[PDB]
């Protein structure tokens, strides 16, 4: 009933959600990669 | 050498092992004197802390907690999943000594 | 692998960079965890189409091979002189919907790989022009377009697709093969 | 110590938290001579600064100031979504002291 | 202190400001003594520098110079969109002083 | 001068390269004083180090092993394919000399 | 001011401009003790180096060795694709003097 309805869509969005986990980190990872370099040794000496 | 971080987290006394297996909730990080440090939260509760580089260190520390408080954060944008949590105990909140993410 | 789908969009390439890529009816930015829609694979498949292919609950419909997905747009699209064909990489947030459905499948013949929650500007590998009608085979490459990463990906493997469906509580497929094993909480069941 | 941005903050005389939960509208910088800051804006006015480094500031200060920067430019470009910032208000533009990203 | 590049930019004498609202075309960086800079253009045809340091400037903005070659770069790769810049008009290519950024 | 980390790492002893066309499983960092360490996982359950400095390593060395630490992270994050691997299987678990990052 | 990668590089001698017009197909990091360089290669096979920060740099070339090196590794990374490469044909690998990116 409600249950089936509302059961799609906590699974849907809860497949949504660690996919969105994926693509954030692989553009977000990425771009901060050589940048979050130049954060290390030229900021810790 | 561990070749892990629980053979790690016990050749230090005082120490914890929490398995968290999944991402950062919230990030904070502080500037304001005496407080710069950074503070992590779990989805089920969990506050975890990169302490303020006081007394407790030793000089080899200091910048291994800067690459540290990078890791979350860059974890934190990122999204990545935390799976273990190696933490000093006897603070308040828990004090953050090493960090795995296994895919 | 490196497998390309196909979506007929008006939408400009300049407002999808906007956008975060290609998203179904009612989503603007890509990464709204609150901007919930409806998302439903059932309801998706059979949706009408008023001047868009495909693009509702909470899915966008892609086409396995150009000539089709210009088919497909220029038989609905039609009115507009321009438009774009996007060439996508294939990820796992695509479900074959005949795969998915099998027997009930709104459409067949039409062969649909639809992406759940749309299609990241990363996954867009470029496009096409689509002027006057005809086809215009120049291809604008798409920086943003990650090639080591989905040169190594494949779309999802129905069975996760079989959760998903979303045949009405009472429906019989929830209490057939393969759906009875897969069947969210709720859905037909086990009683009956 | 503290476990959140509002105990962090209320442990000041001359700092106030602000809530945004939003993203950051502007990112602008200056390495120009006497104004080498960062302003971040909002799309419902908020104008907030991260300071240069002075008196007002110690050595544990000068480093977190530069790692604050860091921080708003990819809080910026990662398109973040800032929850609570924490200012000390008898600047202006405000001052960041604290950011507090969650979601 | 100025909440915008356009005040910001006008604390200065021989700078003007530069509405573009576009992404940097190009990006290039030399490591070569006595040229370790770095220039940028805009497909209008617009050029900019990232001056090698000194003698004229202080001390404080050599941290900041370098800052803002991370800032060129990772706006580039990132696909940018710069609002304005605030360029010194004694040179050509005029150099870059501050920056903003909208989206 | 060493044309590809094969015969770069022939030059040293105690090594050989390792293939692995593949990615890392595991990303370990420690800042636990004697410990500020990072240990890589592979998949086919190897273990690796980057070791802590200076006893054996030269100054030119201590930069080295701070963007290796650096490259990983973000080796991970990415997702790699540490195409080889240069390595003091002299060592144990083997020290991290070199890394090979192919499409 | 060389306004562009073409100029520049001539400015110099010993060098000699290579059209790369491509992305990077690998990337090698060494940390090999009197061995710290990177090597970047091409589809075409045409391999290069960012020279082991070498007594015969100028302090300030120094920091320029470095955040090259972190060019490479963000842009690999990226599939950013590299336009030209001005390079010292003296040395094999011929070390790269500077890069520039468009399109």
């Amino acid at each position: 009933s409600n249950t089936c309805d509302e059961k799609t869509q906590s699974l849907g969005v809860k497949f949504l959600d660690e996919y969105q986990s994926k693509v954030k980190r692989q553009i977000f990872s990425g771009y901060q990669s050589d940048i979050d370099t130049h954060n290390r040794i030229k900021d810790e000496l | 050498t561990p070749q892990n971080i629980t053979d790690l987290c016990a050749e230090y006394h005082n120490t914890q092992i929490y398995t968290l297996n999944d991402k950062i909730f919230s990030y904070t990080e502080s500037l304001a004197g005496k407080r710069e440090m950074a503070i992590i939260t779990f989805k089920n509760g969990a506050i975890f802390q990169v302490e303020v580089p006081s007394s407790q260190h030793i000089d080899s520390q200091k910048k291994a907690i800067e690459r540290m408080k990078d890791t979350l954060r860059i974890a934190y944008l990122t999204e990545a999943k935390v799976e273990k949590l190696c933490t000093w105990n006897n603070k308040t909140p828990h004090a953050i000594a090493a960090i795995s993410m296994a895919n | 692998n490196d497998d390309k789908l196909y979506r007929a969009d008006s939408r400009p390439p300049d407002e999808i960079k906007q956008s975060g890529g290609l998203m179904p009816r009612g989503q603007s930015e890509y990464f709204d965890r609150g901007t919930q829609m409806n998302i439903n694979l059932y309801d998706h498949a059979r949706g009408t189409q008023t001047g868009f292919v495909r693009h509702d609950d909470g899915y966008v419909s892609t086409s396995i091979s150009l000539r089709s997905a210009h088919l497909v747009g220029q038989t609905i699209l039609s009115g507009h002189s321009t438009y774009y064909l996007y060439v996508l990489a294939t990820a796992p947030n695509m479900f074959n919907v005949n795969d998915v459905l099998g027997a009930y499948s709104p459409h067949p013949d039409e062969q649909e790989v639809s992406a759940l929650g749309g299609i990241p500007y990363s996954q867009i590998y470029g496009w096409y022009r689509v002027h006057f009608g005809v086809l215009d085979e120049q291809l604008h490459r798409n920086r943003g377009y990650r090639d080591r990463y989905y040169s190594n990906l494949d779309i999802a493997p129905a069975a996760d697709g079989y959760g998903l469906a979303g045949f009405p509580p009472e429906h019989r497929a929830w209490r057939e093969e393969p759906w009875i094993h897969h069947a969210p909480p709720g859905c037909g069941n086990a009683p009956r």
